[PDB]
RNA sequence: GUCCUUUGGACAAUGGUAGGAGAGCGUUCUAAGGGCGUUGAAGCAUGAUCGUAAGGACAUGUGGAGCGCUUAGAAGUGAG
RNA sequence: AGAACAUGGGUGAUAAGGUCCGUGUUCGAAAGGGAAACAGCCCAGACCACCAGCUAAGGUCCCAAAAUAUAUGUUAAGUGG
RNA sequence: ACCGAUAGUGAACAGUACCGUGAGGGAAAGGUGAAAAGCACCCCGGAAGGGGAGUGAAAUAGAACCUGAAACCGUGUGCUUACAAGUAGUCAGAGCCCGUUAAUGGGUGAUGGCGUGCCUUUUGUAGAAUGAACCGGCGAGUUACGAUUUGAUGCAAGGUU
């Protein structure tokens, strides 16, 4: 005085459903990272794991803006010599576009232990339809 | 006369050595690499202390930010018509009452929103 | 239910018998002290103290005027012969609410 | 420090290498005065104690004959 | 044994994180914030405590505090003719 | 107002062990107890070594014998650990185990923030520049005589042998 609420522990954590029709990638992606991170709640802690779930259901109506389909090349090294792999930003949301959203997502996370098990209260789906109806799922609404 | 270079440099060294405790493995053994570390913790303490005041404010502010988002406003907003209205509340109290009672909480809001 | 007072250079949450710390006091063992400033009336019926609560006073019980835990300060500079040691322990004074007026 | 000098109300000040100035802490030995010790000295080990720092106590266990304090003096007087 | 920087000049090639003078600043001997990291650049000079407040340079979508703020314009390029 | 066994003689028990063709060089190594009363006897064992029992104020005083630090090596246990990227600390902080020179108590620590050892030498060193395996002991502005300048004290046209 130490007057001073930090102890988070034993917190309530719910389950969100948001969808990615006519959305942009980058702008969806930082608002469910902030809810995936906590930073919503009143009580917030960088500790402990507050933040909640969210289940993204429609990943096939992304919307990119100018030419971002045939640019945005994504790369990975094999750590073998000449190794370089490659792949553009359309293709791969033709082919595995979850993937596309959960990278982005998981990119804008920290790269702690704490915050790789925070990017898995993540679920992404392409089409309008998933299992987890006994969560009990709420919608939320983009709120940019 | 002759002096021996006796017993104060056993307790001496012992001080740092105690000091040390629960460091690992070489680190709380031994005097030359314990001295070290021993002195590279007192001026990590000053450095924290320092660096204590400025942690807590910046979590304060964002769990007033939170909280304010919940009553449809911004926290610079709030803090600006607060500031208007005259309320001299803090950061740390302007947590601690949005955490335990929200209704005291929205009465300040509602008077920092039509103070502007 | 619950105050808001501003003592020493900070500003404390209270409530109906508890405890505190804060910056020294020239008071003495036993005595009671009474604090002015109250910002907030936290009760069934809300008091918002922009500037004050005009009225709104804190009565407390002072007992155990004390000296704080001991605290080493030491810094040093590399290559440079140069550190410095000293010690601080903070004083403080203890209280006990038991009473908060409007 | 400063100066009204109520030495307190203020007017202050207080990063630092070569280097200059000040004030102190501990070690061994001597003088004088007072102390302690087989109902347990010095040393060793542990503790959550005290002092602004160098450092000082006290309790307990081990040890089995020596050792503090106050004022002064003299140095083979402090190691990473 | 000095160093970088901005401005005035010689030398060199209107080269050098080159070299030689002059006028300032900072490092040397300076912790703190910004420039990702980064003695010498920008802000600023640490007696000690605090889970108080206002600001500087730089900033306010996520990492990572603070405007997905207004009103009004440019850009379609993503980061010798 | 000299040293106390790395000191003081090289030498407290030696010009010896040892080294060299020779001239020659040259160590390490003190301590049972007041008194040997220095452990009769039984048990395990080839023995060494141990376990009792005994003597003693005391055998973790038993000859490797006063005390017995640290490095280093072990046995047991409270908390913690097999998705994790590191100068190993510091600041925050749950969970579990405790109970002190009782006091804003102690141990350990999921998880978050920040963070490139020390000394020397350099314009500039995390530096891939130097030095140090670790721990213990020892290891570097002194004295004599003169000179100058400060402080103190006595006497003063004198002062001092």
């Amino acid at each position: 005085m130490q007057t001073f609420m930090a102890n988070e522990s034993n917190i309530e954590r719910k389950w969100y459903v948001i969808d990615a029709e006519g959305q942009t990638l980058g702008r969806l992606s930082s608002e469910v990272a902030s809810i995936l991170r906590g930073k919503n709640k009143v009580t917030y802690t960088p500790h402990v794991d507050t933040g909640d779930y969210v289940i993204v259901i429609n990943a096939s109506k992304i919307e990119f803006t100018g030419n971002k389909e045939t640019d945005k090349v994504y790369y990975r090294h094999s750590n073998h010599p000449g190794g370089i792999k490659s792949i553009t930003a359309g293709e791969l949301r033709r082919t595995n576009p979850e993937r596309l959203i959960e990278n982005s997502i998981k990119g804008m996370l920290p790269s702690t232990r704490l915050g790789e098990k925070q990017g898995k209260k993540l679920f992404v789906y392409g089409g309008a339809e998933h299992p987890h109806a006994a969560q009990q799922p709420e919608n939320y609404e983009l709120r940019g | 006369p002759r002096v021996k270079g006796g017993t104060v440099t056993r307790a001496r060294r012992k001080k740092t050595i105690k000091l040390a405790k629960g460091y690992f493995g070489s680190k709380h053994t031994l005097y030359k690499v314990a001295k070290q570390q021993v002195m590279k913790s007192g001026q990590y303490a000053f450095r924290d202390r320092r660096q204590r005041k400025r942690d807590f404010r910046k979590l304060w502010i964002t769990r007033i930010n939170a909280a304010a988002r919940q009553h449809e406003m911004s926290y610079s907003r709030l803090m600006n018509g607060l500031k208007k209205a005259g309320i001299d509340i803090n950061r740390k109290m302007l947590s601690e009452i949005a955490i335990s009672d929200e209704k005291a909480f929205a009465q300040l809001v509602t008077k920092a929103k039509d103070a502007l | 239910m619950f105050a808001i007072i501003e003592t020493g250079g900070k500003q404390i949450k209270v409530e109906e018998g508890q405890e505190i710390f804060v910056e020294k006091l020239d008071v003495n063992e036993g005595d009671t002290f009474t604090f002015d400033k109250v910002l907030f009336v936290g009760g069934d019926s809300v008091k918002v103290g922009a500037p004050t609560v005009e009225g709104a006073t804190v009565t407390a019980t002072v007992n155990k005027q004390g000296r704080g835990k001991k605290i080493t300060v030491f810094t040093y500079k590399r290559r440079k012969n140069s550190k410095r040691k000293k010690g601080h322990r903070q004083p403080y004074t203890k209280l006990t609410i038991d009473k908060i007026n409007a």
